DNA sequence: ATGTGGTCCCCACT
DNA sequence: TAGTGGGGACCACA
C-alpha cells in the first residue's frame, strides 16, 4: 500500500501489484512485490513438475512458458476463487 | 559447471527454470501465498492438476 | 556423488 | 543504456 522501498529497489505501481526496479546495473531485471515481501521472476521447477508443465506449453504451442502459466492460471480461475 | 537435471520434453532437453512476465508473476505468487507453499513448483503442480480438463482438450 | 532450491552474473536483443 | 528471456555458475546443502 505505502512506501517508496522495503527499506530496496524503487517500488512502482502496476496494475494488479507493484514491481520493484532492480538495485543495480549488472541485473537490471525487475523483481515483483508479493504477499511474503519481495522475489525473483524467475523459478525452478521440480522434474516431475517441468515434464509435466513444458508438455501443456509444448501442446499450447507456446514459445515462451510465462504465456503457459498464463493459461494455466486462467483456466484454474474456478479453483483458486476458493481459495 | 552446474549439475541440475534437465528434463525430456517434446523440443530437446529444457532447463527446469522459468522466468515469468512481472504481471504473471504477481498472479503466481498470489495463488502459491493463498496456498500456503513455500515452493513456487508446488503451486504449478496445484495449477496444473486444476486445470487437466482443459488440458485434456488441447 | 550427483543431485537439490534459489539466485547471481552475463549475453544478446529491444 | 533500461528491461527482457534464458544460459552458465555458484552457495549451501543433502
Amino acid at each position: 500500500l505505502k512506501g517508496y522501498s522495503v527499506g530496496g529497489g524503487e517500488i512502482v505501481e502496476v496494475q494488479g501489484g507493484h514491481i520493484i526496479r532492480a538495485t543495480g546495473r549488472k541485473d537490471r531485471h525487475s523483481k515483483v512485490f508479493t504477499s511474503k515481501g519481495p522475489r525473483d521472476r524467475r523459478v525452478r521447477l521440480s522434474a516431475h513438475t517441468a515434464i509435466q508443465f513444458y508438455d501443456v506449453q509444448d501442446r499450447l504451442g507456446y514459445d515462451r512458458p510465462s504465456k503457459a502459466v498464463d493459461w494455466l492460471i486462467k483456466k484454474a480461475k474456478t479453483a483458486i476463487d476458493k481459495l | 559447471k552446474d549439475r541440475h537435471s534437465k528434463v525430456f520434453t517434446s523440443k530437446g532437453p529444457r532447463d527446469r527454470r522459468v522466468r515469468l512476465s512481472a504481471h504473471t508473476a504477481i498472479q503466481f505468487y498470489d495463488v502459491q501465498d493463498r496456498l500456503g507453499y513455500d515452493r513456487p513448483s508446488k503451486a504449478v503442480d496445484w495449477l496444473i492438476k486444476k486445470a487437466k480438463t482443459a488440458i485434456d482438450k488441447l
